[PDB]
């Protein structure tokens, strides 16, 4: 019985942070439904990549609970989740039932926006430290990814498989994460 | 064909050309500072002891296949300098 | 004057060996053309992301000549570049043109199967070597990248970045290839 | 040409995943030779069912090529498909000479065993999906039967006259499938 | 001690009709014995499966009494049931002694040859409808399954499954029946 | 209540680039803060028009917020924007509070100085673009306007009225526009 | 030796069509004076851009004569230079001496106040076309830019680059002319 994800798609998302997480879940055997913030319509990535997602976040949500909750980043990206009153609701109820949330790069400061994981030791990009510190609700790390109880976190487009790989262990175990990454050619 | 401005028409455009390349140069290392002032965890005193000497392996890979390409510079030049020779029949 | 990328999206093509080049050489300031080998219609890859390309590589074509030719891989991505007889005239003439072919993971048996850049050193994902060394017609490397003049192969999704940054570098030299990778944190 | 099909069968084989494509298929007027992996001896199912293969694989390999190949599932019986070097390279030169591979249930495991169709979406039986998507060389297909190129694959004992019919679309076109379909008093 | 199952194989019997209930019923825990109609030799079903009884249906009479018989399908093999006066003896006693008796799509008609539950709501394949209801000695139902008293019949390959869990269920009950049909990945 | 604008007016802005968008805007009912970035004193432009500022950037500051910050362009004078730490601090504050930043020719690139939009989609003089795309902190557009949710963008002398109308039709909606637009007598 | 431009600036002069021809002229090499009617102060133009003359008409008119004079419009501007004996003489001389009267919007009405270039084709802005027309002292015109021999006249602030870019021309030649235009980046 497969342990299922939802990757939640919103303009401006950086298409690396979105795609990597998607396509190596996918290889782990995981479920995962790339929900569009604001519909099923096609979005428009940071740097133009056009994703069509698998449907709209509300009929995402009606399928839930999943496992996992990801954020990508991209600075508009996640200024869109950040102000989404449905990722809001998301986020708190996962953090109630106690799933796994995982963001990347600017996408933790979605998590600061909706007062989500308060007290976590967290990464970002260097440049959303400010953004995501703001307050001092957070201890920053310097990892390239971090996991702090069910609050995961990396930091850019260069750390995506790693960020993915470590969801994919938090669902799936050790043994899996690494049948996945075998064929990756990680360095 | 004048000797050189063959190479004085042709230099004009590592000068339309090659002008690209240095623009970019100035327009994009200006910016340290941007992520400068910001911390992170990709340096950490063995990136430095390690870091540093692990960008090898892409500059040092440039010449195997600029095996030849800094060396077809020592294919072009002395038949000129045979173009001394047969010249001091006359030059002298 | 910008310079100009044409990436061939089939459908199975690997997304991330898609998405990667497309967002890091427009990082790059190059005008990247996302063409579709069979039109403008989405474009399903191997893990069921959907790519809306640009264009069609009818039009794509027409709108040429590119500075670098991209072809992604997959399996099924690699055999439909394989079979197409418009992918072949597009390769042919790059050859020809003096233009760089950038191919990754099975994305260079493309290349054998349209007889390009013959007796070149070429890299593959590990296992496509057998497919790509069918005939002698190259040389095999197991560099991450491998450049031998206008060829330019790597191995798989997990050198995306570094195939990616190779081609930056062939087109717009070292000094903004640096600058693209800096903020992606690789390792 | 009447069209031809090849089914291994292995000791341990899932006798209704054997009969039912045999069956079916012959309704369609496909020539179907039933090959004993090991060699003319009667084959022992999964359920006691003995069945008496019309060769071994060895001879019915001589009188190919076949339109398609035909995996049973069983457990066992797909184990011993995937231990065969001659299975393997029936499959190997199948996906070479683009001939259509179809597998059911466990089936679809040899596969995985053999390297072929690697990049695929299949589905496979619920039991045997954490042993298909070991090392992510697959898409996981939750649909009743899955055809990807030239690979078709399906889920169970429940699913056998959905697979079988979708061999005969394949081969022999929509409306023979059809024909064969209607008497079969199908839900 | 377990319950008991008798399927009679005729030549000419549809293998599907045959291979369906013995495997499902041995899936249930059933003790199935597959006698051939005319002794231990391989039996060439409808579409040529050679099957190997596992009995004389001589020797598995002697090891009665059983708490079903059941009748495969096929017009031949129907007929050669029909045919049969061992046939004929073994249903009156079933009958006599208040056991079930099961048959599908053609197999039905043997027991309008051998006067076997006359008055009965049966079913049977649509082809074979005209010879059942030759006499009026039954009314007829449209139904997948019909069971009336210890008289049960279906239609066709397709209803196999439903006959043969219908079969599971008045011998075992249904909390063993529906544990059978889980893995089935029947609809 | 009107809608008010305030535009930074440097040592070396192209005098086009600020005198059409001050007049277009005071045009549309916005009220105009020509300010000084270095006092009150008059300003020579590019090509020596001097343009006498209505107070210091200063004062400016102390009767915002402004519905939009506009930054003219001129190679010096973009570069003069670029290095006040008050243009800096503005900027900052002015993308907080969800206000517009307008940016023409080189104007942009003290976006870039200033790290203000990132992951935004800008566009900028031809001659520009190298500058701006200086670490991929953006995405590039050949469009004569661009607007990015609170990121507007322009190229030149020769789109300044096309990016003022946008500024317009931001502030104060399309029919304002339009009524502005007509008796400007472009194409 | 560079050509010269007088550009004469009255209070409420349209400041667009001051500047876009002072800074078009001036990358075109030509040496442009632009003179205050009323002295050397700072003038007040229609949307209260505030631009510093380089001198008094009073002084520009000694080092004279230009090889063009320029009457930027506005409605008050334009009444201005209507009113003004100095102009008067200017233009009368500039008639005389066959040198180049250009003039934009409302600023052909001057033109007519002061009786020069009877019998020309002229444009002017739509709305000034009545006060322009009185008398039929010229045939008008529905062009964007209208030369009709030494009178040059143009429609509005959206005419304006090609107004100045036509007065480039009659001074200096196409070839200067497209060699400014190009940056101009014009639609």
């Amino acid at each position: 019985a497969s342990k299922r994800a939802l990757v939640i798609l919103a303009k401006g998302a950086e298409e690396m942070e979105t795609v990597i997480p998607v396509d190596v879940m996918r290889r782990a055997g995981i479920k995962v439904t790339v929900a569009g913030l604001a519909g099923k319509d096609p979005v428009q990535c940071s740097r133009d990549v056009v994703i069509c997602p698998d449907a709209s976040l509300e009929d995402a949500k009606k399928e839930g609970p999943y496992d996992v909750v990801v954020l990508p980043g991209g600075n508009l990206g996640a200024q869109n989740l950040s102000e989404s009153a449905a990722v809001k609701e998301i986020l708190k109820e996962q953090e109630n039932r106690k799933g796994l949330i995982a963001a990347i790069c600017a996408g933790p400061t979605a998590l600061l926006a909706h007062e989500i994981g308060f007290g976590s030791k967290v990464t970002t990009h260097p440049l959303a430290k400010d953004k995501m510190m703001n307050g001092g609700h957070y201890t920053y790390s310097e990892n390239r990814v971090e996991k702090d109880g069910l609050i995961l976190t990396s930091r850019g487009p260069g750390t995506s498989f790693e960020f993915a790989l470590a969801i994919v262990e938090a669902l799936n175990g050790k043994e899996v994460a690494a049948q996945v990454k075998a064929p990756l050619v990680l360095k | 064909m004048d000797v050189f401005m063959k190479g004085l028409s042709k230099a004009k455009e590592g000068v339309v050309a090659a002008a690209e390349k240095t623009k970019q140069g100035v327009a994009e290392a200006a910016g340290k500072t941007k992520e400068g002032v910001l911390y992170v965890g990709s340096k950490t005193k063995e990136g430095v002891v390690h870091g540093v000497a692990t960008v090898a392996e892409k500059t040092k890979e440039q010449v195997t296949n600029v095996g030849g390409a800094v060396v077809t510079g020592v294919t072009a030049v002395a038949q000129k300098t045979v173009e001394g020779a047969g010249s001091i029949a006359a030059a002298t």
